[PDB]
């Protein structure tokens, strides 16, 4: 995250670190969205420009956590995978379009102060809040810069960007299954989501019932907190039906 | 989840954290 | 990255 601050404790419970086995490392963001299920993006899972496509044995995902490089006792919950599903027309050849994931747990996650899940939008929460203008947030253990590390999970809270002003600011083609996200430049304040935050979630806080939503998975960009660019972040709502499908069959 | 969404330390207590007024400033 | 309790790992 650039030009964000500090998470606060317990603040984003939902907050899930995607860690590598072997070299163990991070690999991405996610969030949960019930005992047993993860969100993610499906480029965090597979993208084969780059040769990647984990199996479930190459990965773990810990959750409840704050700072980035320790094991936080007591605290944290690390958890195995049972299995991966990754959207069927999730297209990594051209734009990322359907970028979105999900990982099944082993066993279930205990809640506590520091674990807890996200609501996932219905279609009128969406209609309602899903407006240029109106903020959301970002959290990630990613880079502090596009060209360093975060001691502890940083947040950053983004306006939506009107349609065109996304399209108009990238020659990649976008699709109706992703919204973005960040300031103008004449706006002056900044913030983006950056390398190692892929994967997280975008939250809104619902002012009919208080509840926080995950809008948005931190998805792509061009370089991070550059003038004119905005982050794109797949559109949760828009894929729900895939969501409620795999849960309901798998689940 | 029927719960999910309120934070333990934030919604569940009545406490807010320290920036998420600026959402609810920009629902306009 | 401090290393993980190898319980996890296995
Ligand atoms: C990803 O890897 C799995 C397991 O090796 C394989 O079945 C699948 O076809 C791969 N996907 C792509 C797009 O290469
Ligand atoms: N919003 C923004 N500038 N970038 C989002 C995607 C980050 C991705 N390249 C990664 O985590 O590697
Ligand atoms: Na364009
Ligand atoms: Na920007």
């Amino acid at each position: 995250i650039v030009e964000g601050s500090d998470a606060e404790i317990g603040m984003s419970p939902w907050q899930v670190m995607l860690f590598r086995k072997s070299p163990q490392e991070l690999l991405c963001g996610a969030s949960l969205i019930s005992d047993r299920w993860v969100l993610t993006a499906a480029h965090c899972l597979l993208y084969p420009p780059w040769d990647k496509n984990f199996t479930e044995n190459d990965l773990l995902v810990r959750i409840g956590k704050h700072s980035r490089t320790r094991y936080e006792r007591n605290i944290e919950k690390i958890s195995m995978l049972e299995k991966i599903y990754i959207h069927p027309r999730y297209n990594w050849r051209e734009n990322l379009d359907r970028d979105i994931a999900l990982m099944k747990l082993k066993k279930p996650v205990a809640f506590s102060d520091y674990i807890h899940p996200v609501c996932l939008p219905d279609r009128e929460t969406a209609a309602s809040l899903l407006q240029a203008g109106y903020k959301g947030r970002v959290t990630g253990w990613g880079n502090l810069k596009e060209t360093g590390q975060p001691s502890v999970l940083q947040v950053v809270n983004l306006p939506i960007v009107e349609r065109p002003v996304c399209k108009d600011s990238t020659r990649i083609r976008i699709t109706d299954n992703m919204f973005c996200a960040g300031y103008k430049p004449d706006e002056g304040k900044r913030g983006d989501a950056c390398e190692g935050d892929s994967g997280g979630p975008f939250v809104m806080k619902s002012p009919f019932n208080n509840r926080w939503y995950q809008m948005g998975i931190v998805s792509w960009g061009e370089g991070c907190d550059r003038d004119g660019k905005y982050g794109f972040y797949t559109h949760v709502f828009r894929l729900k039906k895939w969501i409620q499908k795999v849960i309901d069959q798998f689940g | 989840e029927a719960d999910c969404g309120l934070r333990p330390l934030f919604e569940k207590k009545s406490l807010e954290d320290k920036t998420e007024r600026e959402l609810l400033e920009s629902y306009i | 990255f401090e290393e993980i309790p190898e319980e996890y790992l296995q």
